[PDB]
């Protein structure tokens, strides 16, 4: 149903959220596709939480690293938060990536279920 | 290195609940396999350290390298050929979407 | 290099803006089963207004 | 190098040069001679009469590696496709040979 | 008919393109990039380029 | 195995072969394939006979 | 079912690996470690060595095909890849084609060295030169060539297209041309010499007599209607 | 890319380098390429075919007879064990072979057979910076290329093994002998220039 | 002749006979064994019947 | 200005320009049922010319990639010796040069007659590109309005009572 | 020509450096002779003698040989298992159930197989595991 | 972090593949489990080594 | 540096025995580089007294494109003439 091509606009955050909530709660979605979206939502949050927690744990140690512990406060804080920022970004990006990939798979399943893709037929 | 490797090995064994005797037998066999291959290669390196690496030996090992890679690419060539002209249902009624 | 080049600027902040449903501007010559797509587009626009 | 005039005259009188030098070193100038590296080649008794080096005449690691390959093939195939494992306790004295070894 | 026209034009282009393009192209081989006159850099066979040019 | 490994060094005129290690390897890996391919008439997963009361074990 | 069939498939994989090792070791020897005068003149080597090298090259060509076929069979058995299930794309005829592409060159690998054995024994006892060693070498080499275009005479009935079937039949019937050259050369090697009757010579005569029958019966098997029957 | 023979060439590498830099028949006969042996003359009584052996009492020699352009070989391949001591002839074609047992020496006799050997190719000598050419067209014609140059400023001096060991463990003696050999090389070059 | 003198290996690959004249008695510094399969596996040589069958 | 101005695969400087990629994308939003036999013939001719062209495009990019790959290696010409690095850098760069070539619009008479035709076939093609390929139609309409083409489907239509379906790029009035 | 000025070491053996042109030393202690300059190459001789004899073929790495415990374990196991394979496949195929044990382990996703028990303990334990995904 | 923590969590703590696992594979989307692969656990010695 | 093998082997004072008395083997004097023929055909006939070394050289290897262009003009004009004659007839 979506336009296809290089010039086409990539899926925005609002479009992704709308399509996710459509797949979760609509009446025209079969139980398998809705279960796919639900399982996507269930497993994804752990990745963001774990990324944030691991970044917080590492940056607590990295704040006292042999060179970092002997730097002026501003540079010490920036270098210490660099692991936290990287790990938090990794967790959030991985959570969003997993959730959106399985949601897009569910969207493809919905489209094929209702025959809304040309050049796709049984 | 030993800490990480042994912890990973024990974690995988624990999560898969493998039969210890059978897996230890299989892993001993595979360890002997790999160890003796690598030991032969180490023998070659150590003996070619001095007084053994002539032009004939060098050309022999270059030929060995090219022959091994030609052997490896031989079966891969057949698999790639099969992949190119892969079998499919007739285009008329069975599989009209493969176009 | 040295002539007119079409601009690639496009609307970037309106959801499903380029999910264009058929009308008199599109001649109604789309894929036949896209009526469900048009209905979904209508519902999404009524949601986002 | 500078050759003494008396020595050169003595050499000219005693020996008359009649044939040219086939060595290419005659063309070398002093800069090329001074820019040369001296390398050493130890000359000892020769026993290997082939362009290939001496080859070890026993492959014990190879023999045992092939024995292990045979064991792997037979045991793994029987355990996978037949699900059969050899009952080593049937020949307990062979197993005891293994233990006592 | 098209073949006859094409081969007439091909011979004519061999006549024309040479002195306009190829012969001046030879002027690019008188010397090398560094300015030293052209010499022989072999690939594998050290051919005896004994003749003049 | 036999005739090639015996005659190629003779007829071609080579000291042993190019890979004596590979020659030994081939010979000592032959027996496993022989055993696997020759005893399928004695072996099958249904190893028990028709009068073996499988209901006892 | 799971068992002997899988054993056979993986044992064929292992046999292909062993054949790879064998022909690698043997062919690198003649190309690299040959004596200075017999690097490329194959007409000077004994006919058993010429035949062995030809069969090693043939095995080098067909071992990857056989390995691919058996690997596909194993995948179909244990992964349900449906390589030979017609319902969704596969075809068993592909498996037959692969195996017989390996198949006939294997039998030609098996038979040719015995030609070397007889071509060595007969001149030795007859203390005379063989009839035509060059022509026999070229006959076995063209037989090896034709071995890669006659693999389909084992698949006459499986329903191959008539174009392919006729190609297989016409290239198979012409393999009688090289073999008769071998027979004539052996017969002419037996004549006009000082015969020294040994025990290997009688085995050579038995081999010739046996090869006369099997060859013409196999040629009869290329008759399409007879092969159908 | 050329081996520093002062520290690395001991027995086989050392003998190969000696063959390369001297063309001494014995050494050369050890490392002659198996691909080709120089086409010698037909063996007669007055001009026997010389078969070289590097201090080995015998050698397997095959004979095919009077080679022709029509067919490359004259008669069938016949092998025999050519032994040291006297002229021995293939009776199939009456070809006389002489087994010359080359000795590890620099006698003029050894220099007599200097023209019966291919010069030792140095393309494969030393380490190579290319494993093998992945070219279907150049596999049988070209050796591996090199990104580096081959120096030509090396002068080789044979040294007795024990002395060579003292070269490796006594750097002062090594420098002394190297300086003396450089002086001798200067003297030799000056003498050659004077002769010219 | 130029191919044989300058690129002997390639010359051998072509089945070319050593073209250097050695009537003076000194053998050439780089000769080779003949490789005549190309000129033997022909419709004009000993491999005539085999090449006819392949043709 | 070649002598073969009649050729359908040929084109002048100001013909309608479509980059190969776009052309292929255009093939994904059309059906042969809706097209007349003349439109089908146009599309078949375009397919023939386009398959030959896409075959030939990497070759055109070879000298540019060959030069760029050499300049990445350095200022040394190790012909037959620097082949490994040269061809690795080529396997990298030649895709980029072909990317630029394939994303570069090229004029063609088939392009200018398939899109800009008064008949129902051209109207159908324009409407399908407008609805199913919004960005492709956006840039194509920007190109067409500068070539004195006036169609109801163009976003740059000043005589239309219906609002445009897409953003209108800046242009001279 | 710049001569080595002087050597300040009390070791009188090092005084040889003062007798040569620095470039000369540069030629025979650096560049080509860098891995040999001013060093007693005893280790070269030791390694050459190590590599030219007929020593223990079992090598672990460059520095060390394979451990004797590992070598002997491998050899004993190989010989005994090869003997077992030969004897069982040539003599003891008459009654498979007497000479072979049926054993099997499968994926934890599937239910535990009937033959997934510790052999030699069928009379004491019956083994099962909870499935996983 | 990169070689142990990241692979562990995306291999054993989820069944959803990441984009780089299948973006070039023309397979339908599917999940993967650690407990239906490599019955003969040759991956354990490989990973440990 | 020799072109003719016989010359190379007539009076060779670089033979190892001589070099054995100084023990200085220059890398620049490898026999592989000592002799190389002229890549032009050289064959021996029987002269009035002894062998005569006749040289066969058929064509030069220093031809430049301009020469190639000057001799190709008649061929190109012949092609043009024949094509136009076919068109007229
Ligand atoms: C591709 C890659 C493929 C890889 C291979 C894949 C397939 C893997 C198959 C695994 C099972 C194969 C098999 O039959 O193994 C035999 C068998 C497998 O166990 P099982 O299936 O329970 O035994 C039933 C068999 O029929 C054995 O019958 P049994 O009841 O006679 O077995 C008892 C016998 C088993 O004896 C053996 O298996 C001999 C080998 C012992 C090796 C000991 C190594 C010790 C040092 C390790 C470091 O003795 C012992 O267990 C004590 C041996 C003391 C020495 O191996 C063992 O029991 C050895 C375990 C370790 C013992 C350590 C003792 C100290
Ligand atoms: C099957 C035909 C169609 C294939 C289409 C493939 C399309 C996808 C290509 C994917 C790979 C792209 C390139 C990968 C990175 C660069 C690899 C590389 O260094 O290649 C140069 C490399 C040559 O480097 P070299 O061996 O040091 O140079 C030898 C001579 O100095 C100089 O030797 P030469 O001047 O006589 O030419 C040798 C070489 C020159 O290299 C090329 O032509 C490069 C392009 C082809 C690379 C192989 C593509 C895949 C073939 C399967 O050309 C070939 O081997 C013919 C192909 O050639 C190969 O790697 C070819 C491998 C396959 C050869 C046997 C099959 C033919
Ligand atoms: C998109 C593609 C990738 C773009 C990004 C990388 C561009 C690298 C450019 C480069 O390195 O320029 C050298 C240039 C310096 O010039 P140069 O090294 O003094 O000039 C090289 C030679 O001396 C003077 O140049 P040359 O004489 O060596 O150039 C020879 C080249 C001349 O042609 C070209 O250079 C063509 C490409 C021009 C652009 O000739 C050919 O291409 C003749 C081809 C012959 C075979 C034709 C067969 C078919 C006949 C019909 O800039 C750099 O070195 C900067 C490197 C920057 C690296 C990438 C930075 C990040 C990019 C993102
Ligand atoms: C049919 C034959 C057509 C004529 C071929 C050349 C005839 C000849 O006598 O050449 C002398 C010449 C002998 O060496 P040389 O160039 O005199 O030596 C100077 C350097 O040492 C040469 O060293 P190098 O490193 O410059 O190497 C030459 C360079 C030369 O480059 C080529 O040969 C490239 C050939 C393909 C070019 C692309 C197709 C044609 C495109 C035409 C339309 C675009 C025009 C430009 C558009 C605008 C660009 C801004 O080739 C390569 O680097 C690799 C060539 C192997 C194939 C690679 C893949 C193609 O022959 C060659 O270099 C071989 C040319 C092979 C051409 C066909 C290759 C396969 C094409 C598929
Ligand atoms: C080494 C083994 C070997 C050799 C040499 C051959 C040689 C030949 N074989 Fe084959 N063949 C097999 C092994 C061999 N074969 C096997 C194992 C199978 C079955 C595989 C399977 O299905 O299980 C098979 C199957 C087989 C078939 C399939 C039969 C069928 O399944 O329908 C055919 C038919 O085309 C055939 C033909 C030939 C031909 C035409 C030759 C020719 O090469 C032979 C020609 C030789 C001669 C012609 C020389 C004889 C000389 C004469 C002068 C005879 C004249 C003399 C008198 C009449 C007295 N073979
Ligand atoms: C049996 C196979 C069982 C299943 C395992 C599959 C993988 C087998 C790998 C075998 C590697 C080569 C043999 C063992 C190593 C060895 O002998 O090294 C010393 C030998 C060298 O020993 P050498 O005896 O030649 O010594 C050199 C010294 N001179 C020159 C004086 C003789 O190394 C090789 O032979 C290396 C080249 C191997 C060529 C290819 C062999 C097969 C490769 C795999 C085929 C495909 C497998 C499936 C994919
Ligand atoms: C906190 C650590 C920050 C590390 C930044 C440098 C590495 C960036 C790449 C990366 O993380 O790859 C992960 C990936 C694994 O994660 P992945 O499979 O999700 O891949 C990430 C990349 N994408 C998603 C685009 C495919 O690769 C590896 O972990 C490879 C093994 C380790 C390689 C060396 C890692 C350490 C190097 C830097 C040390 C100093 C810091
Ligand atoms: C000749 C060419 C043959 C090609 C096909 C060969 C057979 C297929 C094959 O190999 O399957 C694999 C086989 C598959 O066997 P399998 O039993 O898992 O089969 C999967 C399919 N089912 C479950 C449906 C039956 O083995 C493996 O996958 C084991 C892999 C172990 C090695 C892992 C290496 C990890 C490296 C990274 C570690 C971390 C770094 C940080
Ligand atoms: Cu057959
Ligand atoms: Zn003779
Ligand atoms: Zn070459």
């Amino acid at each position: 149903m979506e336009p296809f091509g290089t010039d086409e606009r990539n899926w925005t955050h609002e479009e992704k959220d709308i399509i996710t909530r459509f797949l979760k709660y609509d009446k025209h979605v079969n139980l398998k596709t809705a279960e796919m979206v639900y399982s996507a939502e269930v497993e994804s949050a752990y990745f963001g939480k774990a990324g944030a927690l691991a970044g917080g744990v590492i940056s607590a140690l990295f704040f006292n690293f042999p060179i970092v512990r002997n730097l002026p406060i501003i540079r010490r804080s920036v270098i210490g938060v660099l692991p936290f920022l990287y790990c938090y970004t990794w967790g959030k990006n991985t959570q969003e990536e997993l959730r959106w990939l399985k949601t897009f798979a569910a969207y493809q399943r919905f489209v094929v279920y209702h025959g809304q893709h040309c050049k796709l037929w049984v | 290195g030993l800490l990480l490797g042994l912890s990973s090995i024990y974690y995988l064994m624990y999560v898969r609940l493998l039969p210890f005797n059978k897996i230890i037998f299989a892993w001993i066999l595979v360890a002997m396999f790999l160890y003796w291959l690598l030991s032969g290669f180490v023998f070659f390196v150590k003996k070619y350290q001095y007084s053994k690496f002539t032009a004939a030996i060098q050309r022999f090992w270059k030929r060995t390298y090219i022959i091994f890679w030609v052997i490896e690419a031989g079966t891969f060539s057949v698999f790639f050929y099969l992949t190119l002209n892969a079998s499919s249902e007739p285009v008329y009624m069975y599989d009209q979407i493969k176009i | 290099l040295f002539d007119f080049n079409p601009s690639s600027i496009k609307f970037e902040k309106y959801p499903f803006y380029y999910w264009i449903n058929s009308s008199q501007l599109t001649e109604f010559n789309q894929y036949r089963k896209f009526v469900i797509r048009d209905s979904i587009i209508y519902s999404l626009n009524n949601y986002i207004i | 190098t500078v050759i003494n005039s008396e020595f050169l005259t003595y050499l000219k009188s005693n020996y008359k040069i009649s044939f040219s030098a086939s060595n290419i070193v005659k063309y070398l100038s002093d800069k090329s001679v001074n820019n040369s590296v001296i390398l050493y080649l130890r000359k000892n008794k020769i026993f290997n009469k082939s362009r290939y080096s001496r080859n070890r005449q026993t492959y014990r690691t190879g023999a045992y590696w092939c024995l292990y390959v045979n064991i792997i093939a037979v045991v793994a195939f029987y355990f996978w496709f037949y699900k059969f494992t050899m009952n080593f306790g049937y020949l307990w004295w062979l197993l005891y040979s293994l233990i006592l070894s | 008919n098209i073949r006859a026209h094409f081969w007439s034009n091909f011979a004519l282009g061999l006549l024309i393109t040479g002195p306009i393009f190829i012969i001046p192209f030879g002027k690019a081989f008188r010397n090398l990039r560094s300015g030293v006159p052209y010499y022989f850099r072999p690939k594998y066979v050290f051919t005896q380029k004994n003749q003049y040019n | 195995g036999g005739f090639a490994n015996f005659l190629i060094p003779y007829h071609v005129g080579s000291k042993d072969v190019a890979y004596p290690r590979l020659n030994s390897i081939g010979f000592w890996i032959q027996p496993c394939g022989y055993i696997l391919l020759a005893k399928i008439g004695f072996l099958r997963p249904q190893f028990w006979r028709y009068y073996d009361k499988t209901s006892f074990s | 079912g799971v068992g002997s069939q899988d054993i056979l498939i993986l044992s064929v994989v292992f046999a292909g690996i062993s054949t790879t090792i064998s022909f690698t070791n043997l062919l690198i020897t003649r190309r690299t470690l040959a004596m200075p005068g017999l690097r490329h003149r194959r007409v000077l080597m004994p006919f058993v060595t010429i035949s062995i090298f030809l069969t090693l090259r043939m095995l080098a060509t067909i071992t990857p095909v056989l390995g691919a076929a058996v690997i596909m069979m194993a995948f179909d058995r244990h992964w349900q890849t449906t390589f030979f299930e017609y319902a969704y794309g596969g075809d068993p005829i592909l498996s037959q084609h692969l195996f017989w592409f390996f198949g006939h060159p294997e039998v030609y690998v098996l038979i040719i060295p015995t030609f070397g054995f007889i071509n060595m024994i007969v001149p030795h006892n007859n203390t005379r030169r063989v009839a035509s060693k060059h022509h026999m070498i070229w006959a076995i080499y063209v037989m090896a060539y034709m071995g890669y275009l006659v693999w389909g005479h084992h698949m006459y009935l499986v329903g191959l297209d008539h174009r392919s079937r006729t190609m297989y039949s016409t290239i198979t019937i012409m393999i009688s041309m090289p073999a008769t050259i071998k027979v004539v050369n052996w017969t002419l090697s037996l004549v006009n010499g000082a015969l020294k009757i040994d025990l290997p010579f009688l085995f050579s005569m038995s081999f010739l007599l046996l090869f006369l029958v099997a060859g013409f019966t196999g040629m009869w098997l290329s008759h399409v209607s007879l092969n159908v029957s | 890319r050329m081996t520093n023979t002062t520290e690395e060439a001991f027995d086989e590498v050392s003998h190969e380098w000696q063959a390369l830099v001297t063309s001494n028949p014995f050494d050369l006969n050890v490392f002659n390429y198996l691909e080709n042996t120089q086409t010698s003359n037909f063996g007669t009584v007055d001009n026997p075919l010389v078969v070289f052996t590097s201090e080995t009492p015998f050698r397997y020699v095959g004979c095919t007879g009077q080679m022709n352009e029509d067919d490359y070989e004259g008669h069938e391949l016949l092998f025999f064990l050519l032994r040291e001591g006297s002229l021995q002839r293939c009776m199939g074609c009456g070809q006389v072979f002489k087994l010359v047992r080359l000795r590890n020496e620099y006698s003029p006799e050894m220099d007599y057979y200097l023209s019966n050997f291919h010069p030792y190719e140095m393309q494969e000598m030393g380490e190579s910076d290319t494993t093998v050419l992945m070219s279907p067209y150049k596999y049988a014609s070209h050796y591996e290329y090199t990104q580096f140059e081959t120096p030509s400023n090396m002068v080789y001096s044979m040294v007795n093994p024990d002395e060579h060991d003292r070269l490796l463990v006594d750097p002062a003696y090594r420098m002394e002998r190297t300086k003396a050999l450089e002086e001798k090389y200067k003297v030799y070059t000056s003498s050659l220039r004077e002769v010219e | 002749y130029e191919l044989f003198v300058d690129h002997p290996d390639l010359a051998q690959w072509t089945g070319t006979y050593p073209k250097v004249d050695s009537s003076h008695g000194f053998p050439f510094y780089s000769t080779y064994e003949m490789y005549r399969d190309f000129q033997e596996n022909t419709l004009n040589s000993d491999g005539s019947f085999a090449q006819w069958i392949t043709l | 200005m070649d002598n073969n101005y009649h050729f359908w695969g040929n084109g002048d400087r100001q013909d309608v320009s479509l980059s190969y990629e776009d052309y292929y994308s255009i093939l994904d939003c059309l059906l042969d049922e809706k097209l007349s036999p003349q439109g089908l013939m146009k599309f078949k001719n375009l397919h023939e010319v386009s398959m030959y062209g896409v075959s030939y495009v990497p070759l055109y990019c070879f000298p540019v990639a060959y030069g760029i790959s050499h300049m990445l290696t350095g200022k040394v010409r190790r012909g037959h010796s620097g082949y490994r690095n040269l061809f690795s850098l080529m396997s990298v760069v030649l895709p980029f040069t072909c990317w630029y070539a394939y994303t570069t619009p090229i004029p063609r008479r088939l392009y200018t007659e398939i899109i800009c035709s008064n008949n129902a076939d051209g109207a159908y093609v324009r409407n399908r590109i407008k609805q199913q390929k919004p960005g492709i139609w956006r840039k194509l309409s920007q190109q067409l309005y500068n070539k004195n083409f006036r169609f109801p489907e163009l976003n740059q239509d000043l005589t239309a009572t219906e609002f445009p379906l897409d953003y209108v790029a800046p242009h001279k009035f | 020509m710049n001569r080595f000025f002087k050597v300040s070491s009390k070791y009188q053996y090092y005084k040889y450096l003062e007798q040569y042109d620095a470039a000369f030393l540069r030629k025979y202690q650096s560049e080509t002779h860098w891995y040999l300059g001013r060093r007693g190459a005893w280790k070269n001789l030791v390694i050459k003698y190590a590599g030219d004899h007929i020593s223990l073929e079992e090598e672990h790495n460059v520095k060390y040989k394979t451990h004797l415990s590992f070598v002997y374990l491998s050899y004993r196991l190989a010989w005994v298992l090869f003997a077992y394979v030969l004897i069982y496949n040539h003599f003891l195929l008459g009654d498979i159930g007497k000479t072979f044990n049926v054993g099997e382990w499968d994926h934890r996703l599937k239910p535990s197989a009937e033959r997934d028990y510790p052999t030699r303990y069928e009379s004491l334990y019956i083994l099962d595991r909870t499935q996983k995904w | 972090w990169c070689a142990y923590f990241v692979p562990y969590n995306i291999f054993f703590k989820t069944h959803m593949p990441l984009e780089h696992a299948y973006d070039n594979l023309f397979f339908p989307y599917f999940q993967h489990t650690h407990f239906l692969w490599d019955n003969n656990a040759l991956h354990i010695p490989t990973v440990g080594g | 540096m020799f072109r003719w093998l016989f010359l190379y082997w007539y009076n060779s004072t670089d033979t190892p025995s001589a070099i054995a008395k100084v023990n200085l083997w220059s890398y620049i004097n490898l026999r592989l580089f000592k002799a190389r023929l002229s890549s032009s055909i050289a064959y021996y006939i029987l002269g009035l007294n002894n062998l005569e070394l006749k040289k066969l050289k058929i064509f030069y290897k220093n031809t430049y494109f301009d020469y190639i262009y000057l001799k190709s003009i008649p061929c190109l004009f012949l092609i043009i003439f024949f094509t136009n004659l076919y068109l007229f007839l």
